[PDB]
């Protein structure tokens, strides 16, 4: 059912990369700070 | 005399890893300390390449030229003198005889007249041809002339000349590095596709020793070379043979540092190509015309108007021989794709004698006083005697002939003139008498005439060509379409590639095409059947490759980007714009991840910190 | 971004013509490359 | 345009539309340097 | 300002000892651009500069 | 090519080997004045 904007820009030579770190680390890193200070 | 004998044994195509061989100087330029890059016909590193044996027993096979000759001889005693090359090494066409003589070599382009062995009885009995013929390009001058001689040389025929890059190096092969040098140039330029090595046996029947040689041939490469502190050429990497030699080539070094880069891209490179287009409707009456019983008269020939049809010539050459096209502006096979407002097609009959008379710029009878044609005119005339139908036998004096007219006429008119003439200078009043004439008369055709006044009916298929969208134009084909694959497509017009599937939008009645936000077609109305199909183009991405540092290993892993890797190219020969390094996929631990997926590496449950990122919460490093 | 299927798509009599503007491309690969390590740089240093 | 007229000219239509792409591409490239320049000044002040 | 068969240029000229080969025709640099010649009269190398 | 082609044609392939000599330049420029601006950031922190 339709077409994403990632493969619509895709299939004309633009391309999008995903980041390297993820939510649920993130997450924990923010709850890590929390409990210790 | 050209003598016989009945001794040869044969081999399979023998290989070995050709290590480092095929190396050239490709140029009179001199650098020092310096890394260059080359891309031209080059021997591939690591190739499977053919042993030949040659030892009663006796070779000299006709082998190929396709592009040039790496030949490699650890020969002795000179069991060889000279060679021979052309495009058939027989006598009727040009060929090439380079000799190297006891002293000296002879070359001469010419014709020949073979036998199909040379000797003497070293050859002046010069029975490499048995006939002697004139020859035009000689040159003499002074002689070029465990295993210790390596005569590696380089057959190069272009931009017109012999490039014999000739290495006389005293040396399996070893594992090692040395290049070669040009020697002799040598303006011939002929085709010369086929050659064959000559030798020199000498008598103890008669006696042969024993030899090998090998046989290479060069392909379009791109090679990277080293210099030393002087102008000798160390090593070279080739840059298509693994992804780490890739690497090597990108990065412009001979030593990798542990990370990871990106070399290019990929795509799916299609295949076939599909056509849908719609049904052909409306016809126009060829029938009529071509089989009137009745035809229209020599005067009153009538001028039809073509349009609202199809353009059938496909059904246009389907017709008896005798058909003069004698055609004017456009060849037979290509009419079907023309396109022109009125067709004036004129029909009238005229006696099979002069049949050449109606013609641009022709005299006769009836091409002086009848009908004259345009000089200018463009189109297709179709001519057919009808001795059987067109004369009657009780005697046709129902149809009539028309002999005269005043002057001259213009290009395409219809005469219908049938008054008197006026001859002489008494006047007529309309009426035979003095010096008057009335000029009709009839057939009276009884089955007797003769060849030239039996009926030849010339049809004068007049394509004026003017501005029109012109419905008669031609008919179409189509084929049949194959879903889910890589498709070059044509739409009724529109060209793309992609794979078709089905959907589930609605169309309204009158729209064909479709386009999304971006301004792109996505869905197309197939014409011969009313259905909607959704277009999507075939997937493509870029390639990365994980290493770790040169100093510590050798293996490598290589990653694809975006692409569900239940379809990574299983591969037959290439459907990979990744340079063809696909491997095994079971043993080699495919894994998919959110990056595409990954071929090399296996996965573990163990966790450590990160050593290279590679992404989407994963990491890679070269440990146990 | 693929520079040489953007500007003339699969057209292979293009890209006999692309040879005649030198090294044109592999800067703007290069710098898109620098952006790209850069925002995960930021994002490990802000956070890590 | 590859199959309505000569070679000689093609090419030229070719060119011209090449070198407008081309310049497009270099002015995008462009933008997006400055943006991720300020970008990358926020992140720093957001550290600290 | 020189030209030797055709190679034109313009500097100080004086002997060079690189080792040329004999199929070497002329010298040049990591920057692509001509730096040693050969007298096609009296055959020495020479440096460019 | 002035040996070899009148002037009335080679300003053309002049002109644009002017323009890529001067896009060329102008990008390095470009990036110039970007390095330099980050280089006085810093510069700036350094100071401080």
């Amino acid at each position: 059912a339709a077409r994403d904007l990632i493969c619509a820009q895709k299939f004309n030579g633009l391309t999008v990369l995903p980041p390297l770190l993820t939510d649920e680390m993130i997450a924990q890193y923010t709850s890590a700070l929390l409990a210790g200070t | 005399q050209c003598v016989n004998l009945t001794t040869r044994t044969q081999l399979p195509p023998a290989y070995t890893n050709s290590f480092t061989r095929g190396v050239y100087y490709p140029d009179k330029v001199f650098r020092s300390s310096v890394l260059h890059s080359t891309q031209d016909l080059f021997l591939p590193f690591f190739s499977n390449v053919t042993w030949f044996h040659a030892i009663k027993r006796f070779d000299n096979p006709v082998l190929p030229f396709n592009d040039g000759v790496y030949f490699a001889s650890t020969e002795k005693s000179n069991i060889i003198r000279g060679w021979i090359f052309g495009t058939t090494l027989d006598s009727k066409t040009q060929s090439l005889l380079i000799v190297n003589n006891a002293t000296n070599v002879v070359i001469k382009v010419c014709e020949f007249q073979f036998c199909n062995d040379p000797f003497l009885g070293m050859e002046s009995e010069f029975r490499v041809y048995s006939s002697a013929n004139n020859c035009t390009f000689e040159y003499v001058s002074q002689p070029f002339l465990n295993f210790k001689n390596l005569r590696e040389f380089v057959f190069k025929n272009i931009d017109g000349y012999f490039k014999i890059y000739s290495k006389h190096t005293p040396i399996d092969l070893p594992q090692g590095f040395s290049a070669l040098e040009p020697l002799v140039d040598l303006p011939i330029g002929i085709n010369i596709t086929r050659f064959q090595t000559l030798l020199a046996l000498h008598r103890s029947g008669w006696t042969a020793g024993a030899a090998a040689y090998y046989v290479g041939y060069l392909q379009p490469r791109t090679f990277l070379l080293k210099y030393n502190e002087n102008g000798t050429i160390t090593d070279a990497v080739d840059c298509a043979l693994d992804p780490l030699s890739e690497t090597k080539c990108t990065l412009k070094s001979f030593t990798v540092e542990k990370g990871i880069y990106q070399t290019s891209n990929f795509r799916v490179q299609p295949t076939e190509s599909i056509v849908r287009f719609p049904n052909i409707t409306n016809l126009c009456p060829f029938g009529e015309v071509f089989n009137a019983t009745r035809f229209a008269s020599v005067y009153a020939w009538n001028r039809k108007r073509i349009s609202n049809c199809v353009a059938d010539y496909s059904v246009l050459y389907n017709s008896a021989s005798f058909s003069t096209f004698k055609c004017y502006g456009v060849s037979p096979t290509k009419l079907n794709d023309l396109c022109f407002t009125n067709v004036y097609a004129d029909s009238f009959v005229i006696r099979g004698d002069e049949v050449r008379q109606i013609a641009p710029g022709q005299t006769g009878k009836i091409a002086d006083y009848n009908y004259k044609l345009p000089d200018d005119f463009t189109g297709c005339v179709i001519a057919w005697n009808s001795n059987n139908l067109d004369s009657k036998v009780g005697g046709n004096y129902n149809y009539l002939f028309r002999l005269f007219r005043k002057s001259n006429l213009k290009p395409f008119e219809r005469d219908i003139s049938t008054e008197i003439y006026q001859a002489g200078s008494t006047p007529c009043n309309g009426v035979e008498g003095f010096n008057c004439y009335f000029p009709l008369q009839s057939y009276g055709f009884q089955p007797t005439n003769g060849v030239g006044y039996q009926p030849y009916r010339v049809v004068v298929l007049s394509f004026e060509l003017l501005h029109a969208p012109a419905t008669v134009c031609g008919p179409k084909k189509s084929t049949n379409l194959v879903k889910n694959k890589c498709v070059n497509f044509n739409f009724n017009g529109l060209t793309g590639t992609g794979v078709l599937t089905e959907s589930n939008k609605k169309f309204l009645p009158f729209q064909q095409f479709g386009r999304d936000i971006a301004d792109t077609t996505d869905a197309v109305r197939d014409p011969q059947t009313l259905e909607i199909l959704d277009i999507t183009p075939c997937s493509f991405g870029g390639v990365s490759v994980i290493t770790p540092g040169t100093n510590t290993s050798n293996q490598v892993a290589v990653l694809y980007q975006g692409v569900n890797c239940t379809e990574v190219p299983v591969a037959i020969h290439a459907d990979q714009l990744t340079p063809t390094w696909r491997v095994y996929s079971t043993g080699s631990n495919v894994f998919q991840t959110r990056a595409g997926c990954l071929i090399g590496a296996e996965h573990v449950n163990n966790s450590y910190e990160c050593d290279i990122p590679i992404g989407a919460g994963i990491c890679a490093s070269y440990q146990t | 971004v693929d520079c040489t299927m953007y500007i003339c798509g699969d057209s292979t009599e293009c890209s006999n013509l692309l040879l005649q503007y030198g090294s044109f491309c592999t800067q703007l690969n290069r710098a898109l490359t620098g952006i790209a390590v850069e925002q995960d740089k930021n994002t490990q240093e802000v956070f890590a | 345009i590859l199959s309505r007229l000569d070679p000689p000219e093609a090419e030229v239509q070719i060119d011209r539309l090449i070198t407008g792409r081309l310049q497009s591409l270099q002015t995008y490239v462009t933008q997006q340097l400055i943006r991720a320049a300020e970008i990358r000044a926020s992140a720093n002040l957001a550290a600290t």
